[PDB]
């Protein structure tokens, strides 16, 4: 209980950042995999908005 | 975004190199069509390979006349004439021989890298020497050739940097790989020595 | 915050507070809010005032040419808004100088 | 000059059209070799500025058109233009009209330098959150084992 605890407050803001900033986006992560592509289709669409 | 910023140069290049249509370096075909539809031949035409210290002379001394058709005639035009809708707005008519086009009749005063012409009544026409004449233009194929040069310099850039992002991309996938299966037990000492003790 | 002492809270509060002294400094009804919510013996207040915040920045959005509701959303119209304004600054002071 | 003679008086006059009225001609030919900064065809012409009498042409007007013997052998054919350079107190609402055209290309190109700004603000925050984030992303959460 006390090493869940200890690791808790890490989780849960990363729970909350990840949260805030999928919502910011219309998708919902799911993996760091999934993280990467978004990535790639923000550079795809940053190269041609540009 | 590097290799990006060298494929809008390259683009940019490319747009240029695209606008050296005919012969190198666009012409007007239009122009063209014309000097095919009436009997004569396009003036640059014929002294497109006059030579480079008098071309920007010439180009002076013709000024907006320096594009025109040498029609010896002038009879195909005025039926036509009112049949021309496409040529452009001035176009501009001459008569003489294609073959051996006598020297257009100007007024001209040769000034310190310029040209005064009277060319009408009460009508005095000033001209300086232009760069790369409509006149002489030997195919400026060399201009074309420093266009390629650099259209290919950027080409190569963007493939460096293509490449580069590559490996970084596969760098980056190995990382994310490790993180995804060994990020937890990451940087942590040794079990061996707990177990024996 | 579920795992920090409350003295950490309050201290973080505090703080809060003496930016929201600052920054509410103009607007008086917002101003009134926060004067009332600091009774420790009316905690209630507090959640009004973050609900008059948001209410209030929503009045404030002048929506003629602005939409989103939340304020937060708004942020990006507000951006949009600034470079139209210095491409249009641009534009008008060319004019004045022909 | 009206928007009607406007295209036929530009066509008439032709590359001429921009020209300035120098009744002497005499002035400008002692600056004439000293001119480098100029525009590589230069046109003047000679008559009274305030009420200049039309210049003299081997005009001949057709459909829409005027052909004109410049000199001897050459022939120049000016199209009536649309919009032309003479009359210009319309023309003033033509580049009113391309005020009001850009007005649109400014707006398209605001929208799209936004969108370029959140993107690299999505993408910052992207970078910035795995920055410090990574190390627990998907990781099971601790408040269901605790409360077992």
């Amino acid at each position: 209980i006390q090493s869940l605890t200890a690791r808790a407050p890490v989780w849960l803001a990363a729970q909350d950042t990840l949260n805030q900033l999928c919502e910011q986006s219309g998708e919902t992560l799911a993996s760091s995999n999934d993280v990467t592509e978004y990535m790639q289709q923000l550079l795809e669409r940053e190269r041609e908005a540009t | 975004v590097e290799r990006d910023e060298v494929a809008a140069q390259k683009r940019e290049l490319e747009k240029q190199i695209e606008r050296l249509s005919q012969p190198s370096g666009a012409e007007d075909s239009r122009m063209i069509a014309l000097a095919e539809r009436f009997g004569g031949v396009l003036l640059s035409e014929i002294y497109d390979d006059i030579t480079i210290d008098d071309a920007p002379y010439f180009s002076a001394l013709y000024g907006p006349a320096r594009h025109g058709i040498v029609v010896p005639d002038l009879s195909l035009v005025r039926p036509h004439l009112e049949t021309l809708e496409d040529c452009p707005e001035d176009l501009y008519l001459i008569e003489g021989d294609p073959q051996s086009f006598d020297d257009s009749v100007f007024n001209a005063e040769e000034q310190t890298n310029a040209v005064l012409v009277k060319s009408s009544d009460r009508q005095w026409r000033y001209s300086r020497y232009p760069e790369l004449p409509l006149f002489g233009r030997a195919a400026r194929e060399n201009r074309l050739e420093a266009l390629n040069l650099e259209r290919d310099a950027l080409a190569e850039r963007y493939a460096t940097l293509s490449f580069d992002v590559q490996k970084i991309q596969r760098a980056h996938q190995a990382f994310s790989q490790f993180v995804g299966k060994h990020l937890s037990v990451a940087f942590d000492t040794d079990p061996e020595a707990e177990i024996r003790e | 915050l579920a795992y920090m002492e409350g003295g950490a809270l309050r201290s973080m509060s505090d703080k809060a507070l003496g930016a929201l002294r600052l920054a509410v400094a103009d607007n008086e009804h917002l101003r009134d809010a926060l004067r009332l919510s600091e009774d420790p013996k009316r905690p209630e207040r507090k959640v009004q005032f973050f609900i008059a915040v948001y209410q209030h920045l929503r009045e404030r959005i002048r929506q003629d040419i602005i939409r989103t509701d939340d304020p937060v959303d708004a942020i990006e119209q507000m951006e949009i808004e600034l470079a139209r304004l210095t491409e249009e600054l641009t534009a008008r002071e060319q004019k004045l100088a022909i």
